[PDB]
C-alpha cells in the first residue's frame, strides 16, 4: 500500500514526448524524501509545493507523467513556457502545482548508430491545452489542398524522429522526464505520506 | 547550438565537370539537413531536403548524401546555369536553423596574371582636403591577390579598401581596385607612393608606384 | 500560385521604425513555421525570428525586444515590425516558409533595408588619368555618393570593351566610393576624347567629366 513510483521512475520503457504517458496514483503512501535523497536527477523543480514538507500533505490523487525529450527542451517543461514541446507535445498550466523530475539517460535511450524510436510532434495547427495528449498521425495539411495520405508539398507527416546518438553534446541527448501532478478536489484524499 | 562549415571557400570547375561541395555540422545531425543555391541578386533555391531527397522542379543531375555529421552535394555535369554559391542548413533544431559559409562555384580557367596600374590623387580632389590613391589588378584568375600599400616604404593598414568585379561575361577573369585614403596634409608630407601585388600568375610581386611631383 | 511577395522597407535613420510585409499565396501562413532570414551584401544567410502555427514567436538575441513578427490571417500575410533600428540591421530580408525537415522551400521575392543616418548627396567625380611609365588604363572615381545605387557610362555608351565598373564600397564616413575604369590603346593617349558619365538618381545628379593626362 505504498505508491508505485518504482515502476515509473525505473521503468525500462519510456514513451515518446508527443504520446507522453500518465499513471494516476491513489490509495497508498509516499516517501517524497527518498526521491530527493536519491540525488540522481539532473533537474528537479517543484511548483506550488516543496519536496520535504509534503509527507504530511495529503492529496485526493496524484498523477505521474513520463516521456523523453532532447536535453535542451527540458526548459519547456515548466508552467508558462513555449516551444516545439510545450506547444505541441506536453503543456504545463500557468497555475501548476507539482514537480518536474528529469535525469539524463543517454546510456540507454541513444543506442549505437542512433535511436529513432523516440519521436516528437513537429507540425500542429494550434497549441495544446494543459495536460492534453495529441496522438493523431493524420497527414498534416499546411495548405488548402487535402493530402489524404500523400506526403508532398503542403503535406507533411507531423511526427519527426529524434536523431538520438550518444556522441552528441549533452544538450542533444535523451533526458527521461517524469512530471508529478498533485490535485485535490472535494473527495476522499488518499495519497498521503508518512 | 550547432556549427555548420563548408569545405572549399570557393572552388573552380568547368562545364561538364562533376563538382562535389562539402558541409559538416558540429553535432551528429542524423540525416536532417538540405542544400541551397543562390545566384547574386536572387533568393535562395532549395535543392535537397533531408540529406538526399530531391526537390521537385530540380534537375536530375543534383545529388545528395551524408548521414551523421559529414554531408556532401555532388552535381553530375555542371551546366552554365549552375554557377552560384551553395549553402547548407541544419533541420535538427527545426524552428531555429543555421547555415554554412557557402561554397561559390565559379568557372575554371587558365592562370592569368593581373595588369597593375597605380593612379595618384587628382588635383581636383586635393582641393577638397582629402587624397585618394587607387591601385588596379585588372583582369586575372583566380580571384585571390594580395595588394599591399607602401607610402615612403611603410606598409599601410586600416586606410585602404578593396572591391572586386564579377567574372567577366567574356573574359572569365576578375578585376580589382584597392583605394587608399589619405588627407591633403598627410599625402603632402610623403613622396613615394607604391603598390605591391602578389598573385599566382606572377613569379614574384609587382610594384606599380610614383612620386609626389612627376 | 505558390509565391511570397514581401514589401515595405527602403531607408530610415538609426532608431526609426519600418514594418515588413510578406503576402503569402498558395500555402497558409496561419498553419506554418513562418521565419524571416536576413542577409547582408558580403555575408551569408542569418535567421532573425520565427512565428509558429500556434502563434508562438522567437527571435535571435541580437533582435529580441526590438523587432516583433506578426501575421494577419484574414489577408494571409506575414509581418515584421522593426523598432529602434540600428546600422547592424542593414541587410536584405527574406520571408520563407520553413517546412521543418522538408526544408525552407518557399522564399520571398526580396526586400532591401539600407539603414544609416547619412544625408543623400550626389557623388564627386574625380578623374584617374593614364600614366607614362603597349596599353594604357584610366577611369573615374565616383567618390562620396549616397544613397545607392549609381550607374556609370563611357562616351554615352560608345565605349564598352575593356571598361570595368566596380561594385560600390561603403567607407568609414558612411558613404559609398566606387571607381570605373577602361583600358584603351596607349596610341590614342591624346587622340580620342574619353568622358565617363555618372548618374545618381536619388540626388537627381548627372555628371560628364573628360579624362586626359596632366604633366
Ligand atoms: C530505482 O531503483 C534503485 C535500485 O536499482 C533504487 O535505489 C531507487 O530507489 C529506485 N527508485 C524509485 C523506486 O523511485
Amino acid at each position: 500500500n505504498l505508491c508505485p513510483f518504482g515502476e515509473v521512475f525505473n521503468a525500462t520503457r519510456f514513451a515518446s514526448v508527443y504520446a507522453w504517458n500518465r499513471k494516476r496514483i491513489s490509495n497508498c503512501v509516499a516517501d517524497y524524501s527518498v526521491l530527493y535523497n536519491s540525488a540522481s536527477f539532473s533537474t528537479f523543480k517543484c511548483y506550488g509545493v516543496s519536496p520535504t514538507k509534503l509527507n504530511d500533505l495529503c492529496f485526493t490523487n496524484v498523477y505521474a507523467d513520463s516521456f523523453v525529450i532532447r536535453g535542451d527542451e527540458v526548459r519547456q517543461i515548466a508552467p508558462g513556457q513555449t516551444g516545439k514541446i510545450a506547444d505541441y507535445n506536453y503543456k504545463l498550466p500557468d497555475d501548476f502545482t507539482g514537480c518536474v523530475i528529469a535525469w539524463n539517460s543517454n546510456n540507454l535511450d541513444s543506442k549505437v548508430g542512433g535511436n529513432y524510436n523516440y519521436l516528437y510532434r513537429l507540425f500542429r495547427k494550434s497549441n495544446l491545452k494543459p495536460f492534453e495528449r495529441d496522438i493523431s498521425t493524420e497527414i498534416y495539411q499546411a495548405g488548402n489542398t487535402p493530402c489524404n495520405g500523400v506526403e508532398g508539398f503542403n503535406c507533411y507527416f507531423p511526427l519527426q524522429s529524434y536523431g538520438f546518438q550518444p556522441t552528441n553534446g549533452v544538450g542533444y541527448q535523451p533526458y527521461r522526464v517524469v512530471v508529478l501532478s498533485f490535485e485535490l478536489l472535494h473527495a476522499p484524499a488518499t495519497v498521503c505520506g508518512p | 547550438d550547432i556549427q555548420m562549415t563548408q569545405s572549399p571557400s570557393s572552388l573552380s570547375a568547368s562545364v561538364g565537370d562533376r563538382v562535389t561541395i562539402t558541409c559538416r555540422a558540429s553535432q551528429s545531425i542524423s540525416s536532417y539537413l538540405n542544400w541551397y543555391q543562390q545566384k547574386p541578386g536572387k533568393a535562395p533555391k532549395l535543392l535537397i531536403y533531408a540529406a538526399s531527397s530531391l526537390q521537385s522542379g530540380v534537375p536530375s543531375r543534383f545529388s545528395g548524401s551524408g548521414s551523421g555529421t559529414d554531408f556532401t552535394l555532388t552535381i553530375s555535369s555542371l551546366q552554365p546555369e549552375d554557377f552560384a554559391t551553395y549553402y547548407c542548413q541544419q533541420s535538427y533544431t527545426t524552428p531555429l536553423f543555421t547555415f554554412g559559409p557557402g561554397t561559390k562555384v565559379d568557372i575554371k580557367r587558365t592562370v592569368a596574371a593581373p595588369s597593375v596600374f597605380i593612379f595618384p590623387p587628382s588635383d581636383e580632389q586635393l582641393k577638397s582636403g582629402t587624397a585618394s590613391v587607387v591601385c588596379l589588378l585588372n583582369n586575372f584568375y583566380p580571384r585571390e591577390a594580395k595588394v599591399q600599400w607602401k607610402v615612403d616604404n611603410a606598409l599601410q593598414s586600416g586606410n585602404s579598401q578593396e572591391s572586386v568585379t564579377e567574372q567577366d561575361s567574356k573574359d572569365s577573369t576578375y578585376s580589382l581596385s584597392s583605394t587608399l585614403t589619405l588627407s591633403k596634409a598627410d599625402y603632402e608630407k610623403h613622396k613615394v607612393y607604391a603598390c605591391e601585388v602578389t598573385h599566382q600568375g606572377l613569379s614574384s610581386p609587382v610594384t606599380k608606384s610614383f612620386n609626389r611631383g612627376e | 500560385e505558390v509565391q511570397l511577395v514581401e514589401s515595405g522597407g527602403g531607408l530610415i535613420q538609426p532608431g526609426g521604425s519600418l514594418r515588413l510585409s510578406c503576402a503569402a499565396s498558395g500555402l497558409i501562413v496561419s498553419s506554418n513555421y513562418m521565419s524571416w532570414v536576413r542577409q547582408a551584401p558580403g555575408k551569408g544567410l542569418e535567421w532573425v525570428s520565427v512565428l509558429y502555427a500556434g502563434g508562438s514567436t522567437d527571435y535571435a538575441g541580437s533582435v529580441k525586444g526590438r523587432f516583433t513578427i506578426s501575421r494577419d490571417n484574414s489577408k494571409n500575410t506575414l509581418y515584421l515590425q522593426m523598432n529602434s533600428l540600428r546600422a547592424e540591421d542593414t541587410a536584405v530580408y527574406y520571408c520563407a516558409r520553413d517546412a521543418a525537415v522538408y526544408g525552407i522551400d518557399v522564399w520571398g521575392q526580396g526586400t532591401t533595408v539600407t539603414v544609416s543616418s547619412a544625408s543623400t548627396k550626389g557623388p564627386s567625380v574625380f578623374p584617374l588619368a593614364p600614366s607614362s611609365k603597349g596599353t594604357a588604363a584610366l577611369g573615374c572615381l565616383v567618390k562620396d555618393y549616397f544613397p545607392e545605387p549609381v550607374t556609370v557610362s563611357w562616351n554615352s555608351g560608345a565605349l564598352t570593351s575593356g571598361v570595368h565598373t566596380f561594385p560600390a564600397v561603403l567607407q568609414s564616413s558612411g558613404l559609398y566610393s566606387l571607381s570605373s575604369v577602361v583600358t584603351v590603346p596607349s596610341s590614342s593617349l591624346g587622340t580620342q576624347t574619353y568622358i565617363c558619365n555618372v548618374n545618381h538618381k536619388p540626388s537627381n545628379t548627372k555628371v560628364d567629366k573628360k579624362v586626359e593626362p596632366k604633366s
